[PDB]
């Protein structure tokens, strides 16, 4: 046979890029998953190289980010592509999700496939925050702190845990020396995590936009897939290039290029973009144990998807009631954002607080309710008795 | 899945020996074994058998390798003491 | 090589700590500090010792905060910007004779004094080096010597001349807990006391290493009993062999 | 050994069992070797030298 | 001159060799009073830097 | 290195008298030190057999030969791992211990080289 | 089918560590690997459980590491585990190499597993070195400028890979900090490459000390070899912990722990004493482009086994000559070592020179005529003709 | 004040102007601190200390 089919290592990639027999209509957003790869490639390298020129200690942390700004040959290209790529990877991440709530991916037999999912989406979040704490700025310092306090929650041994993750009193030296370390072990986690999703994908293989079976007309990956995923790498590319290169702080916060300071917080602290619709849902309950709880719940809730999803046919492609919920759902993942973006003042609490309900009762109400609804009206609608 | 190349091991049912027969096997659980104890005055003078063959292919090349090593030395040694130094600004430069 | 250039090899004194279930002396290590105090602290640094380390080890509580408030360390700015001066805390480090390397080297001819607080894991010997050598400095070189202006020979010293002359002389120090102060009692102890500078989780880790080395060997014992048990059945098997007919 | 046969009978330890033991060892154990540690080293220690001390 | 060996980087001991001059514990290179390679893996003589003269000081750079 | 080739060697040296008094004596001592009859074994049990030659070789080996080949690897395996050897009487013997494969492995080898060389002759016009 | 054997996860780990059928026979040589998985895992923990209190600026690397043995609690538990786990890391893959070459493990069809392995010892070589810098003491500044000048020798554009490597004038600040970035990132390189490494001992599987086939008798890695490698597992664990708790500072040298100077090179330098056989090659060579061509070469020749290995049956168990010549091969490596350890003064000179000289001849002259007499000798004792 | 060269100030403009602050310079020969005139790899001084 050829030998791209009988070398060990050559079989893996012929089987995985190559050969790899793909439904004949899948869309674009099925490019999602080779942007997400990419965007870990270019977060891992860029990283790599600046790492070469970062301090971790606290009294050096943030001079020597400015000492890559300033100095390093191509540095601010270093720092500004590591940012913005965080952004985007996970703008890319929301839609490579949002794919699979729209068309059903999560449904059986891909569960195994959506749950390494949120894992990874998990250890992504826990990423990208390490890092944010490296740069040691205003946010920072504060984001550090309240991320560590956030397990103070637990009854008992809490403020212990917290005390331990600090190896002190307060966030200081021992805590960003630990985050710089963390910060460089997860992103190859992510890596291995990733390996499995890929693997728990090619038992079934992709689903596609009918929500039907691709089994009786499959074309080659080779070729026909390895060239438009070109098409969206190359436009995600040049995307990204406007920000970093013309506008490379939008993404950003002004509070971040002063230093920490244990003393005083901000008068205004909006947390990363990403960050808002949690930040948001934590905000929303009076309580602070309730607060932290309803928050995580907030990312695990997605695990329950497969269950709730009544319907006999997967995805919203053929279903008008569940594509209007859904994107009612879409619309108000972006209310939580702006909410979180705004002060915690007269019609924002309620407004935020509404908003986190019809987040939960997606999932739990309105999914089952309306496929079970769904499936009686195809019903009806044929049967002559 | 997608096609394989073909090896020298297969796998329980199909390993790729040739076809047995005439052979019979028989053993007795390790439970029913006089527990662990006769390993001796059985298994002893029959042990270090393994290595009354073996020494000879190590001690030789030891021994040489060990008399080359301290040849040398003793004459480093000899070389950079009083009595030597005339013979080291022989061999030395 | 010459054994002038390698150096005269240090032989082995029986010292208290050596051996697998043996602590520190820490009577010695007391009287050690008081011999560095007085005599070794005019041109040699401690910068890695804290004064904190010495309490519960060869001092009391109170003891060490008297010793290092005798010292002034520089303080945190007034309300007005100008700097100012306090006395040591548990917190601080010992203090070095010199400001800078510069001052070292003028107060020694040139010669900088190493920093005590690795100085016996720094070289090979460890504290049969340090002993032989502060008690092995002749009246006089060997004969034939050509020993520098300002130099000193001491055989054990790697090349004989060394910039360091002899400094311990029979009862310069008067020790606090009655002991005859000879030249070789304190040898004997400031390097006893240099031991516990550089290894100061030298008791502890040895206390550890008796537990950890009891619970591996009885496992290592152990599993050889359960693998042969799992592999009878394999070991004792038997074959029979029956050509087969054509 | 009979003496197995009363406690487990013909029956390996559970888990459990050895989790719980696990825990009474690491105690009883530790004190058994501090304990012998410092009689061996009696009169080196801070103990010992405190006591020769007053002040 | 730079004490720069130029086998591998290592900064030759002084008043040592077999020449009267420096000698690399590297790898065993032997220089003689003006600072010339004698014997070892070294292909050069150390370098010598810009320099003049002022009076009683001279000035390296 | 072929079989063809150690068999070209080996053949020159044995009809010779004047090399075939001096080495054989010589590769009689090296074949008892090696000690593989004292496991079992007959020589030809111990060429490694992954590759074409001699899979093509033992396939043509008739029934009786490759059952008694089978018997004779486990029986070896099973004395190794108990770090004996077998008892003296069940040793192979120096007149047992003949060439029975080699006749396939050079049949094969020949194939081979013909197949090599047809596919590559030259045409002279 | 039983569930490990469905599960797209815990199939993986049935063939590999469950149900792989292994050779009845295998001995405790076979231990080794087993042994090197280990010795990886506990490199990479106690690795980063120290890189949280690591600082890599030249002027605070050395005292961060004594900070790490002062004040961390457990600290020198984890600097001494990780300092002397190199070292046996290193014992372990000579007896694993060594074993490779006793019983022909580098013939065919384990060619690829043998040529997987040699990267992998370069790597680790590499990644040790690394660590070795990163204490910044005398030792580590004169290793970090010999082996970065050790690419001078490459003509025209050499000194200026030099400038490049050390991100500067001399070994300095950019030096130290992009060593200790590197040293993080290669472990996980060789992780990935001891994965490959048992994908292509997956196919063939392992050989056995009689040289010939396992397929007629093979038994279960579960419960067999799992309980047999646990044996060697705490063997290794006791002999470690004997250095770790006992005698630390056995296999160092008293010269890091004297900080790295830029003007004072040690009067008596002895390297790693596994890198002495080659330190002894490179000295060994008076020129300095052929000196280092020699000493990478001597890594390289492994490659040639396969090749000039002649005979027709694998491994030295039943070989009289080769048995006797493997083992002057053995302890000429060993003579090696010692003559690196010793001053470049007469006797010694020479007898570095031959060494060398027995050391290449092994693989390129030895082997190939050694297995050549043995294969006509084994023939004429026994053909009537 | 090496950034300043080539941007808004000439060589020798920026090298006055860091000339007329001071810094503090390695000790003499005795250990003794010294003071210095400012060169191009230092940084633009701060009005308080
Ligand atoms: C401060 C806030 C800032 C916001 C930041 C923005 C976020 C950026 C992060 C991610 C950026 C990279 C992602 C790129 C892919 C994302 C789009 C996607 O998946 O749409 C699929 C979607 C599915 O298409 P399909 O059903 O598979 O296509 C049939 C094609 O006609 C089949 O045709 P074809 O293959 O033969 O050719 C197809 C097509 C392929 O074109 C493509 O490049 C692929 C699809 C991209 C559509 C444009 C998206 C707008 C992004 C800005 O090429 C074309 O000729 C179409 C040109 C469309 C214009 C693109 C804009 C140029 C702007 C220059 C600057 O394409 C759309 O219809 C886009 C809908 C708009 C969605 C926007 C929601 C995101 C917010
Ligand atoms: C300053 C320089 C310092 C040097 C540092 C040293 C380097 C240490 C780094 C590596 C340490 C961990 C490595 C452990 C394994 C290495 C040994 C090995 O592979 O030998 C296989 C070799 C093959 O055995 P086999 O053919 O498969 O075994 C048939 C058994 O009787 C079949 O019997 P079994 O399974 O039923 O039971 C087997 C046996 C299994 O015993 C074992 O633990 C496995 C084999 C270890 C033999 C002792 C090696 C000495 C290491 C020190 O258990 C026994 O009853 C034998 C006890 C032997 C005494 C061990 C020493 C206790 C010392 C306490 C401290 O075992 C030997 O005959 C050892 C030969 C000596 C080689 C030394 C060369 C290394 C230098
Ligand atoms: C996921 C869904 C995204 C939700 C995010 C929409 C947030 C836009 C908020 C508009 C706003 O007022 O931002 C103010 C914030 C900050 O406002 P602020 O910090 O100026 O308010 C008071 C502070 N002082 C006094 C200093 C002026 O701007 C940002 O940091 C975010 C802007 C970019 C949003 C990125 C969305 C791209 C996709
Ligand atoms: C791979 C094969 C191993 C070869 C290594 C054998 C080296 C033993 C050398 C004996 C020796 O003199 O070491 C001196 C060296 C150093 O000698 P040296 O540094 O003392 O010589 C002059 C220096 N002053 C003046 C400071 C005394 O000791 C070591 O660093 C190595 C000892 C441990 C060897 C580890 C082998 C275990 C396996
Ligand atoms: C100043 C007058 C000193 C006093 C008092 C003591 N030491 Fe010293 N020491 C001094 C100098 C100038 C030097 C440099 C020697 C050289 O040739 O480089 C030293 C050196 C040492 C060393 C290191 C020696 C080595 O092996 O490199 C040691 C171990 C040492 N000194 C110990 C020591 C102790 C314990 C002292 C008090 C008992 C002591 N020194 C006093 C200068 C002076
Ligand atoms: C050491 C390698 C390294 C890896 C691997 C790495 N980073 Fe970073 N990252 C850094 C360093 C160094 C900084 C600090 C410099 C900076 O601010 O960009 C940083 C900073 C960050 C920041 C702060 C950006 C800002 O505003 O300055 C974020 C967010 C971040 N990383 C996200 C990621 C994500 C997401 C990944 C991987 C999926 C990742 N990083 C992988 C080294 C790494
Ligand atoms: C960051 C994670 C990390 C990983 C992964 C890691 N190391 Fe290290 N290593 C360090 C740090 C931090 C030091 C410095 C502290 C020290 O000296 O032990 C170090 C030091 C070293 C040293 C010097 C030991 C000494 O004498 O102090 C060596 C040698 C070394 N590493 C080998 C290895 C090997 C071999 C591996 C992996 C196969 C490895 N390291 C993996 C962090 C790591
Ligand atoms: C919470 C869910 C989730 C997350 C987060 C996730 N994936 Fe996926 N991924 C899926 C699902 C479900 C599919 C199956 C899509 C289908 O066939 O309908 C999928 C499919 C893929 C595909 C196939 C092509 C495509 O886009 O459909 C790739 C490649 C992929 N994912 C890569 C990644 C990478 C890389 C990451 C992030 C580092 C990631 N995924 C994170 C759910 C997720
Ligand atoms: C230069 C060679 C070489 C190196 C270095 C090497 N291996 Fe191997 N390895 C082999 C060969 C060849 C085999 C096949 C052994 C056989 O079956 O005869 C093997 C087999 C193995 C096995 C099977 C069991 C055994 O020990 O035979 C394991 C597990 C393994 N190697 C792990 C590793 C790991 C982990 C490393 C290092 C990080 C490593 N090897 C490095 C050559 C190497
Ligand atoms: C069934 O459906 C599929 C499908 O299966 C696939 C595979 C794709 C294609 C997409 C992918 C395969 C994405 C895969 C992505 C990955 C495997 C990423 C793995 C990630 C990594 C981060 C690798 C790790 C990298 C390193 C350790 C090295 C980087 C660092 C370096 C080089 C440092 C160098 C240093 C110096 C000093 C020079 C599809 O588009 C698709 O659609 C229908
Ligand atoms: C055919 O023959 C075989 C055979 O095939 C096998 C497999 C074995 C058995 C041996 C092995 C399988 C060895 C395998 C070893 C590995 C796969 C090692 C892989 C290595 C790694 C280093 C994994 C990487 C680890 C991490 C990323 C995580 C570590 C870090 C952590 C947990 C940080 C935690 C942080 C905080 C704050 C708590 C045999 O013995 C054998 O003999 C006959
Ligand atoms: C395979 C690579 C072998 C490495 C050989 C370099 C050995 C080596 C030297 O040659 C040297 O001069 C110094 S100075 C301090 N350490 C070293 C060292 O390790
Ligand atoms: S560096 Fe001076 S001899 Fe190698």
């Amino acid at each position: 046979m050829a030998f791209r089919k009988s070398n060990v290592y050559l079989s893996l990639v012929n089987s995985y890029i190559i050969d790899s027999p793909q439904p004949s209509s899948i869309n674009y957003w099925w490019n999602m998953g080779s942007l997400l790869g990419l965007c870990l490639v270019i977060q891992i390298v860029t990283g790599i190289f600046m790492a070469m020129h970062y301090s971790s200690n606290i009294e050096l942390a943030f001079s020597s980010v400015e000492h890559i700004m300033r100095d390093v040959h191509n540095g601010y290209i270093l720092r500004y592509l590591h940012a913005n790529g965080a952004s985007f990877f996970f703008m890319v991440m929301f839609m490579h999700m949002a794919k699979g709530l729209y068309y059903g991916s999560y449904r059986s037999p891909r569960v195994t496939l959506w749950n390494v999912g949120v894992i990874i989406f998990t250890l992504t979040i826990a990423t990208a925050f390490l890092g944010y704490c490296c740069v040691y700025g205003q946010m920072s310092h504060w984001g550090a702190t309240v991320i560590t306090n956030l397990f103070s929650a637990i009854p008992f041994v809490g403020n212990d845990i917290v005390s331990w993750l600090w190896g002190g009193f307060s966030v200081s030296n021992p805590t960003i020396q630990r985050f710089f370390a963390l910060h460089y072990l997860v992103p190859f986690i992510i890596a291995a995590m990733v390996i499995m999703h890929l693997m728990a994908l090619h038992i079934h293989g992709s689903s596609n936009p009918l929500g039907i079976t691709g089994n009786l007309d499959r074309i080659p990956m080779h070729s026909y897939f390895i060239f438009k995923d070109l098409v969206t790498v190359f436009l995600f590319m040049l995307i990204l290039a406007l920000f970093v290169f013309y506008s490379p702080n939008t993404l950003g916060h002004p509070d971040n290029y002063i230093p920490g300071n244990p003393l005083v917080t901000p008068a205004s602290i909006v947390p990363e973009w990403y960050l808002l619709p949690f930040y948001a849902i934590l905000r929303s309950i009076p309580d602070k144990l309730l607060g932290v709880i309803t928050m995580f719940a907030a990312i695990l809730v997605l695990l329950v998807l497969p269950f709730t999803d009544r319907s006999v046919v997967r995805g919203n492609t053929f279903k008008v009631l569940s594509k209007f919920f859904f994107f009612i759902f879409v619309f108000n993942f972006v209310l939580l954002g702006q909410i979180g973006a705004c002060h915690v003042e007269v019609p924002y609490v309620l407004m935020g607080q509404i908003a986190t309900f019809i987040y939960f009762a997606y999932f739990l109400i309105i999914v089952p309710v309306i496929s079970t609804i769904e499936n009686v009206l195809f019903y009806i609608g044929r049967v002559n008795k | 899945g997608p096609p394989s190349g073909k090896t020298y091991m297969g796998w329980w049912g199909h390993m790729g020996g040739p076809k047995q027969k005439g052979i019979t096997s028989y053993a007795v659980s390790p439970y029913a074994q006089k527990p662990l104890q006769g390993i001796f005055h059985n298994a002893v003078f029959n042990s270090f058998r393994r290595f009354k063959s073996q020494f000879l292919y190590v001690l030789i090349p030891a021994g040489i390798y060990w008399y080359w090593w301290k040849n040398g030395n003793e004459y480093n040694e000899f070389l950079y003491s009083k009595a030597g130094r005339e013979e080291l600004e022989r061999v030395n430069v | 090589m010459t054994a002038a250039e390698h150096g005269l090899h240090a032989p082995a004194y029986a010292w208290s700590h050596n051996g697998p279930f043996e602590t520190f002396d820490h009577a010695s290590i007391r009287r050690g500090y008081q011999v560095y105090r007085e005599v070794c602290a005019a041109c040699h640094s401690l910068d890695r010792v804290a004064w904190r380390t010495l309490v519960g080890v060869s001092h009391t509580n109170e003891e060490v905060r008297n010793m290092a408030e005798e010292f002034e360390y520089d303080d945190e700015p007034d309300e007005q910007g100008n700097p100012k001066k306090r006395p040591g805390k548990l917190s601080d480090y010992i203090p070095g004779p010199y400001p800078n390397e510069q001052a070292a080297r003028a107060a020694n001819q040139g010669a900088l004094p190493p920093d005590l607080s690795l100085i016996v894991k720094a070289r090979h010997g460890g504290c049969d080096y340090i002993f032989s050598l502060l008690t092995g400095y002749p009246d006089e070189p060997p004969a034939g010597v050509a020993l520098p202006p300002g130099s000193n020979y001491n055989p054990y010293f790697p090349g004989g001349s060394i910039a360091m002359a002899r400094v311990l002389f029979d009862d310069m120090v008067e020790y606090e807990d009655g002991t005859p102060a000879t030249t070789s009692q304190m040898a004997k102890d400031v390097t006893t006391f240099l031991n516990w500078c550089a290894e100061p989780e030298h008791d502890e880790r040895k206390r550890l290493g008796l537990k950890t080395v009891i619970i591996l060997s009885s496992l290592y014992l152990l599993s050889i009993w359960v693998k042969k048990f799992k592999w009878a059945g394999i070991k004792t098997r038997k074959f029979v062999f029956n050509p087969p007919k054509p | 050994s009979s003496l197995y046969k009363t406690f487990f009978k013909r029956n390996a330890v559970f888990v459990g069992t050895i989790f719980a033991g696990a825990f009474v060892f690491q105690t009883v154990f530790d004190t058994a070797i501090t304990s012998w540690y410092e009689n061996h080293n009696k009169g080196k220690l801070w103990k010992d030298v405190k006591a020769r001390i007053a002040a | 001159m730079l004490g720069i060996c130029t086998h591998l980087g290592c900064v030759p001991i002084g008043e040592a060799g077999d020449f009267g001059g420096w000698f690399c514990p590297c790898h065993g290179s032997h220089y003689d009073i003006s600072g010339r390679i004698r014997k070892g893996p070294a292909p050069l003589n150390l370098e010598i830097p810009a320099y003049e003269f002022d009076g009683d000081k001279v000035i390296v750079g | 290195q072929s079989f063809t080739s150690i068999a070209r060697i080996g053949d020159y040296i044995l009809k010779s008298p004047v090399l075939s008094k001096l080495c054989v004596p010589v590769a009689n001592q090296f074949i008892n030190l090696a000690g593989y009859k004292k496991l079992g074994l007959k020589f030809d049990d111990l060429i490694a057999e992954e590759n074409p030659i001699m899979q093509t070789a033992l396939r043509r080996l008739p029934e009786d030969e490759s059952y008694a080949r089978a018997y004779r690897i486990i029986r070896a395996h099973q004395t190794e791992l108990t770090h004996h050897l077998l008892p003296r009487n069940e040793w192979i013997k120096a007149q047992e211990d003949v060439p029975y494969l080699l006749p396939y492995i050079l049949e094969a080898e020949a194939a081979a080289k013909e197949k090599d060389e047809l596919d590559n002759i030259e045409v002279s016009k």
